[PDB]
RNA sequence: GAAGACGGUCGAACUUGACUAUCUAGAGGAAGUAAAAGUCGUAACAAGGUUUCCGUAGGUGAACCUGCGGAAGGAUCAUUA
RNA sequence: UAAAGUUGCUGCAGUUAAAAAGCUCGUAGUUGGAUCUCUCUCGGCCGAAGCGUUUACUUUGAAAAAAUUAGAGUGUUCAAAGCAGGCCGCCUGGAUACCGCAGCUAGGAAUAAUGGAAUAGGACCGCGGUUCUAUUUUGUUG
RNA sequence: ACGGGGAAUCAGGGUUCGAUUCCGGAGAGGGAGCCUGAGAAACGGCUACCACAUCCAAGGAAGGCAGCAGGCGCGCAAAUU
RNA sequence: AAACUGCGAAUGGCUCAUUAAAUCAGUUAUGGUUCCUUUGGUCGCUCGUACUUGGAUAACUGUGGUAAUUCU
């Protein structure tokens, strides 16, 4: 998978990839070291992020983002943007005059890392709050759980 | 509102000052200082409302401008100086020393201390950071930074500071079984032994504390102040020994005192 | 029957407000046409200039002449017929004089005998009609 | 180092068109409502003197009349091998 | 605003008083039949760790401005108020409750949703493999 | 329609009010642009345009009470230069 | 006294036109920023005329201009 598709050169800023190498240690390529971080709160780092090659500065595991504040869950409704998806959060709002609830929802645009592959319309995503990534995106997908009847 | 605010409405002042409603529109508005505005006792309130040494604000100013009041061993001529928890107020002309200790009902009590005990104080540690060629630094709840602290001293611990020099003399580690006072919230002013601390990563930690009478109560970690090692406090406690009476037993005690009076 | 499920709050509320629009008083108070059409403009009283004295026939079962006045409100220029309550009181009113007018008693609805009249005169030339009637004050000159 | 000038930006506001919200002058035309005791009749209420009413269509000074198809809220809960 | 159970959630009406769509299908919405009685590792028997599918619900705990409201004390001469005051320098207050909803917290598991094996794309025991990899090796070096 | 704390009424549930002394927001005739400053897009600072308006020797100069009093106007409706 | 310098004048007071997920309220975040002041730390850590440096300007003194300004 070629990772150079923009006008600029895509690269993890922390990793230095031009270290001098003698010809005796030139067994193909050096297998460019991968930068990854362990986000806390008991979330495992996907093996894809560790062993991947994608460049994503908004990735919670390989990019420059900090998970802080609220951790929420939603259902994936649309995946038509690049590296970001639209999830749906449903809830019941109480009305005190009638002592009864009404069904409400709100969509949320959340950044989805390339480390989560095979995400389908319908699965559950645990997202975590971060700094503003775009005009409307303030959350990053931290965990993906499949639907109840997946193959 | 452009720029900082300089006034404080009397009804908007913190309730533990015990300010009335009809004396004026405004309140003393504590100056910026080592203690937060909501958690301090301005010098004027203590010197006029509490001790009744002065009748008006001008008399408080006249008292302070003769350099009679010392807060933690230093002369303070600012009448709105924020004096807060564990501060030592010394008046040598009349020869008394007070320590600002929360009462059981969450108010700064007039607590007189001996001059031997007025030479030190206890400070909670807020953070530890290394700077400037690998020199460690401690920051206390009193906004004083101390370089070269003991490597064992960690956050949420308590250090005994010699007021004359400003150096650490000993410390208490934050651990279960150590005596503590609650410095904020519903249980403010209560004294008890730490029983258990539950950690919630990314959120606030809750500390459970058991009184000397067997009562238990929870607080947030930021509301806990280690007072003594084990059951013995390192300072003198106010007349109420940190235990909270319910309104029923308070009424019974008041009635017994009334009956025994005369 | 009505819906009764635990999740029916929105249906109940929407139905209640839609049906609330079918209440006469609620629609009158919240539609905004009544306040626009009200000559007083929502005020309790108003001030006007007496245009002419008029006699209005009482409704059929009882025969009488009700002495009213045509007034022109200062604040919006609308023309109004106002009733001069007591007897001889029409003699206290002149042409082209300031008069303070109030409602008649039922929220812009005609009262008793007088047809199409919902206002009564309270003051004439800044002196109360009751004071003139009881001899407490005289008409200014 | 002042006045000043090219360019850019923010941009009040001006001119010219278009649209839009409220109030409004206004010949006339056509209704509703009261006050209404006039004129022509009698449509409806009794089998109201052609049973009433509904939908549709035409016509007529006026109520209304007629055709078609419905209802009984009908003047028949019933009519005999 | 109450009276107005004349806006009806509590709690109204629809044969004739105003009122059920001409009839059926049908998306969203609303509602929906029985059934199922915590441990393996770490540190000093406990403290720790998960995770039991997730909740809703219920109870508790924390955090939640003052004023206002409720309310404790207190003879403003009484009262509305106030936060004062009492004893012959002392003594004593300036309480407490309540604060939807949402968000934290820890118990309960009836009720109500939700899942867990039916191409075995099953659980547990041992096996064997495949691959990569962290350190044992080891006064030391090496 | 500035939002809350709250207010009136109320068996229980509710309905209505909250410009108004506490907290938060906005504005200083209407827009816009700035200087200084830690902090204004500040108006009891400045620069323009729009609307009003003051003095003038006609060349020019100076404005901003939704601060306290007070006046006009508007009004049913509100206090001492 | 005046004048230069420094600080404040961004608080307070008034009003409710605008404003309909905006304001605001509760809850969280800044591991994404700024912060006069108060308070504490730091301030021989740097290997490179001083027993004190230079030019102004105000107040003040004198000549004024404009019908007129907290003009100059
Ligand atoms: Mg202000
Ligand atoms: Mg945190
Ligand atoms: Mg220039
Ligand atoms: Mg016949
Ligand atoms: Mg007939
Ligand atoms: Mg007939
Ligand atoms: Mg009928
Ligand atoms: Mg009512
Ligand atoms: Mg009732
Ligand atoms: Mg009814
Ligand atoms: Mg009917
Ligand atoms: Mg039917
Ligand atoms: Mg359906
Ligand atoms: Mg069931
Ligand atoms: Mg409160
Ligand atoms: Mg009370
Ligand atoms: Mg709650
Ligand atoms: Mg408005
Ligand atoms: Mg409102
Ligand atoms: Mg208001
Ligand atoms: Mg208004
Ligand atoms: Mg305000
Ligand atoms: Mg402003
Ligand atoms: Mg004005
Ligand atoms: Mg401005
Ligand atoms: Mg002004
Ligand atoms: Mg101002
Ligand atoms: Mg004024
Ligand atoms: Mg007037
Ligand atoms: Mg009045
Ligand atoms: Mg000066
Ligand atoms: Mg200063
Ligand atoms: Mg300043
Ligand atoms: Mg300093």
């Amino acid at each position: 998978a070629d990772i150079q598709t923009e006008r600029a050169y895509q690269k993890q800023p922390t990793i230095f990839q031009n270290k001098k190498r003698v010809l005796l240690g030139e067994t193909g390529k050096e297998k460019l070291p991968r930068y990854y971080k362990n986000i806390g709160l008991g979330f495992k780092t996907p093996k894809e992020a560790i062993e991947g090659t994608y460049i994503d500065k908004k990735c919670p595991f390989t990019g420059n983002v900090s998970i802080r504040g609220r951790i929420l869950s939603g259902v994936v409704t649309k995946m038509k943007m690049q590296r970001t998806i639209v999830i749906r959060r449903d809830y019941l709002h109480y009305i005190r005059k009638y002592n009864r609830f009404e069904k409400r929802h709100k969509n949320m645009s959340v950044h989805l890392s390339p480390c989560f592959r095979d995400v389908q319309i319908g699965d559950i995503v645990t997202v975590g709050e971060c700094r503003p990534l775009s005009k409307t995106v303030r959350f990053n997908v931290l965990k993906v759980t499949k639907a109840a009847g997946t193959k | 509102a452009r720029g900082p605010k300089k006034h404080l409405k009397r009804v908007a002042a913190p309730k533990h000052w015990m300010l009335d409603k009809l004396t004026g529109v405004f309140a003393p508005r504590p100056s910026t200082g080592p203690h937060k505005l909501r958690e301090c006792l301005p010098l004027i309130i203590f010197l006029r409302n509490r001790l009744k040494y002065a009748l008006t604000g001008d008399e408080v100013k006249k008292i302070c401008m003769q350099r009679f009041i010392k807060i933690d061993g230093k002369v303070r001529t600012d009448i709105t100086y924020p004096a807060g928890f564990m501060d030592v107020i010394s008046i040598d002309k009349t020869g008394e020393n007070f320590r600002l200790i929360y009462d059981t009902k969450g108010r700064f009590a007039v607590h007189r201390i001996t001059p031997e005990e007025a030479k030190y104080k206890l400070c909670k540690v807020r953070k530890i950071f290394v700077g400037t060629k690998g020199i460690p630094h401690l920051v206390t709840h009193d906004a004083r930074t101390i370089r070269y602290p003991d490597p064992l001293i960690k956050v949420n611990d308590t250090i005994q500071i010699d007021l004359e020099t400003g150096k650490i003399t000993d410390f208490i580690k934050f651990d279960t079984g150590n005596l503590c006072m609650v410095t904020g919230g519903a249980n403010l002013g209560r004294i008890g032994v730490i029983t258990n601390r539950e950690r919630h990563p990314g959120s606030f930690d809750v500390v459970h504390v058991k009184d000397a009478n067997g009562n238990s109560f929870a607080t947030r970690l930021s509301n806990i102040f280690v007072i003594g090692k084990g059951n013995k406090p390192w300072i003198s406690l106010p007349r109420g020994k940190g235990i909270r009476l319910t309104i029923a037993e308070e009424r019974d005690k008041r009635l017994a005192a009334k009956q025994s009076s005369g | 029957g009505k819906c009764r499920g635990l999740r029916t709050a929105r249906k109940l509320r929407s139905h209640r407000r839609d049906q609330k629009w079918h209440d006469k008083q609620y629609k009158k108070a919240h539609l905004g046409t009544a306040l626009k059409a009200n000559p007083f403009g929502g005020a309790s009283h108003a001030k006007g200039i007496v245009l002419e004295k008029v006699g209005v026939e009482a409704k059929q079962p009882n025969s009488a002449i009700r002495k009213c006045v045509r007034v022109q409100l200062i604040k919006n220029g609308k023309k109004i017929t106002a009733f001069v309550p007591n007897d001889g009181c029409l003699n206290f009113i002149e042409e082209n004089d300031e008069v303070l007018v109030a409602g008649f008693g039922r929220k812009g609805h005609a009262v008793g005998d007088i047809p199409g009249v919902r206002f009564k005169v309270v003051k004439v030339a800044n002196v109360s009609l009751l004071a003139l009637y009881k001899g407490k004050k005289e008409r200014p000159r």
